[PDB]
């Protein structure tokens, strides 16, 4: 999905293993935040949000908390106590077309910043000057989404990212979302200190 | 595409008076997307009124607007020496965004005659082959002027070229200066060269010449 | 300081391309937007076309739809006009003008303005002036300089080096049709002057080096 | 933003009372060795304040 149009999707009850994705050299970007990555598979939390969306090369320095930027104040914003992981690749050769792809928006324009984990998709025309704009654009009134026109000969600071921003949510209420908590070998009739399943 | 057209062509008027320009557009045009600049010759435009009226930040209060739709005014109540320049109007709503032709606000003045020299080519210009005649009207108004030609009688045509100053800072006047460009061989063909000069202040064109070598 | 700065003058042969910058200072850039518009010496002004900086979407006008093309650089604060395929009509000043802006709102108008930029086309080269003394006729007399055959625009003219500034009269130049200027510049002196006090003018052509003080002889 | 007070990021193993740790071999976060030359997984295991 576009980067204004971040697409959430919501996880419950289900193993998984951050560790075939942490080993991935194909993520370009993995950066977690008030949690260490390598230490990730313990941590249990009850519900797992992931948002998705795709960005330019430049701009994914801005999806982190505490940033500032095109995304990060119109598009995206990230709380500063976020919980979670931040995942990018590049996506050049799924998400560039030969002349600009015109499928991918990102706001341009907005009066004030988002609140963190808000989503706008308003494409009321931007007035920044006195005069109030009638729906018809023009002189200090432009549309407020502006498509990024991904191309394959682009740099790669301008190339597309598709950013999946993983958040884990406690609440109160059992905390149903478990890492994988891989096991060892067995020992018999040997004094053991043993860790069974509680 | 809309049109703008300014009025008047050149307004003529004393220190202290009130201007009055006129902005008519082809179509009808939103006030709000209406501007007013100022131009002096050799400098940028500046920024006089917009929204048709909505003084700009450091404009004097002397300068107003009014007008909506097709007919738009810009009023300047006293009229200082500093404001004499070129005044254009331009809509910017719907594109293109057109301008006007200009006005230009000169300094009105009583009528003076011009004080003509006529100046024939140095020897130095004449030892390249080329000879120049100038001829030179001082301090007149109004601006309008005419200069002929003469060469041992006969009316030249196609072979002059002249020159107008901006209205002087001081007295208001204006000054013109013509040359009338021939070869070495033409030049020495010829024995009188004089340039006529009609002007307002004139009650008859008065003729300066000179004869070649006296 | 809110401004607003061009290139420097431009003189390309025709056929060629030109590219005008403007570059921008004070005011946010990156939410602003930046016309462009031209005038021929002596004419009106002509729209040539407006650009949203933060889009980089262009408006041109009908009589430019086809050679001119504006762009902008927002890292650099820096818009660009290209103009291909010159030609002796291209020649004119070019002014870029921008409404200055804060992080989120922008003037209602164009209030900043740049200083232009002069283009000149033609198939001449460039030519020191040729400064001819124009002697006064033996209660006031009149005399100069000729400042003829140079290119391009423009020249200085002075009198005894800035100390004679009163009743001098520099016309602005014509363009000749073997594509060289001519120029006059005259002053009116009283006529018992003319035999104690020596005249001298002196003509400075900065884009070919030229500085020549010529004195003026009544013969 | 002040960046000379410095915190150690990763650890194979948490500190024993009154222990202190000042090496600055690069923590070897996956399963590839790092060899001492820093890169994906290889990180330098002190980290500055903001
Ligand atoms: C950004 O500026 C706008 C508009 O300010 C006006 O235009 C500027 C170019 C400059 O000339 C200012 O002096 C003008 O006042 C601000 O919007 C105004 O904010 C004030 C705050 O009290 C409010 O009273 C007005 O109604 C607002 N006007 C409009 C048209 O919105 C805006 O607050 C400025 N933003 C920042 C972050 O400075
Ligand atoms: C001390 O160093 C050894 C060297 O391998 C290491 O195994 C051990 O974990 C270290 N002690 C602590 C408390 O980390």
């Amino acid at each position: 999905a576009s980067v204004y149009a971040w697409n959430r999707k919501r996880i419950s009850n289900c193993v998984a293993d951050y560790s075939v994705l942490y080993n991935s050299a194909s993520f370009s970007t993995f950066k977690c935040y008030g949690v260490s990555p390598t230490k990730l598979n313990d941590l249990c939390f009850t519900n797992v949000y992931a948002d998705s969306f795709v960005i330019r090369g430049d701009e994914v320095r801005q999806i982190a908390p505490g940033q500032t930027g095109k995304i990060a104040d119109y598009n995206y914003k990230l709380p500063d106590d976020f919980t979670g992981c931040v995942i990018a690749w590049n996506s050049n050769n799924l998400d560039s077309k030969v002349g600009g792809n015109y499928n991918y928006l990102y706001r341009l324009f907005r009066k004030s910043n988002l609140k963190p984990f808000e989503r706008d998709i308003s494409t009321e025309i931007y007035q920044a000057g006195s005069t109030p704009c009638n729906g018809v654009e023009g002189f200090n009134c432009y549309f407020p989404l502006q498509s990024y026109g991904f191309q394959p000969t682009n740099g790669v600071g301008y190339q597309p990212y598709r950013v999946v921003v993983l958040s884990f949510e406690l609440l109160h209420a059992p905390a149903t979302v478990c890492g994988p908590k891989k096991s060892t070998n067995l020992v018999k009739n040997k004094c053991v200190n043993f860790n069974f399943n509680g | 595409d809309i049109q703008m057209t300014q009025s008047p062509g050149t307004l003529s008027l004393s220190p202290g008076e009130r201007a009055t320009l006129s902005c008519r557009a082809s179509q009808s045009v939103s006030s709000s997307y209406l501007a007013w600049y100022q131009q002096k010759p050799g400098q940028a435009p500046r920024l006089l009124i917009y929204g048709a009226s909505s003084r700009a930040t450091g404009i004097p209060d002397r300068f107003s607007g009014s007008g909506s739709g097709t007919d738009f005014t810009l009023t300047i109540s006293r009229l200082e020496p500093e404001d004499f320049g070129v005044y254009y109007c331009q809509q910017y709503g719907s594109s293109p965004w057109t301008f006007g032709q200009g006005t230009k606000v000169e300094i009105k003045r009583t009528v003076a005659a011009p004080s003509v020299f006529i100046f024939p080519p140095s020897d130095e210009q004449l030892k390249s082959g080329t000879a120049s005649v100038v001829c030179l009207l001082n301090n007149f108004y109004p601006r309008e002027a005419k200069v002929q030609w003469k060469v041992d009688n006969a009316l030249q045509s196609g072979n002059s070229q002249e020159s107008v100053t901006e209205q002087d800072s001081k007295d208001s006047t204006y000054s013109l200066s013509s040359t009338l460009t021939l070869s070495k061989a033409d030049y020495e063909k010829h024995k009188v060269y004089a340039c006529e000069v009609t002007h307002q202040g004139l009650s008859s064109p008065v003729t300066k010449s000179f004869n070649r070598g006296e | 300081q809110v401004q607003l700065v061009q290139s420097g003058p431009e003189v390309k042969k025709p056929g060629t391309s030109v590219k005008v910058s403007c570059k921008a200072s004070g005011f946010t850039f990156t939410t602003s937007a930046v016309q462009w518009v031209r005038q021929a010496r002596g004419q009106r002004l002509e729209w040539i076309g407006w650009i949203v900086v933060g889009s980089g979407n262009t408006n041109y006008a009908q009589k430019f739809q086809e050679r001119v093309t504006i762009t902008r650089d927002m890292s650099t604060t820096t818009a660009y006009m290209e103009l291909s395929s010159l030609r002796s009509e291209d020649t004119a000043v070019y002014f870029c003008a921008a409404p200055h802006c804060n992080s989120t709102s922008c003037y209602d108008a164009f209030d900043i303005w740049g200083q232009g930029t002069m283009v000149t086309v033609s198939s001449a080269s460039t030519k020191g002036p040729s400064v001819f003394p124009l002697a006064p006729s033996s209660g006031t007399a009149a005399l100069g300089c000729l400042v003829k055959d140079y290119f391009p625009e423009p020249v200085t003219v002075s009198w005894n080096s800035g100390a004679l500034t009163s009743g001098v009269h520099t016309f602005p130049a014509v363009l000749q049709s073997s594509g060289l200027y001519s120029l006059s510049s005259v002053v009116t002196v009283p006529s018992s002057s003319l035999g104690t006090q020596t005249y001298i003018c002196n003509v400075n052509h900065k884009p070919s080096n030229t500085k020549v003080d010529k004195k003026v002889e009544p013969k």
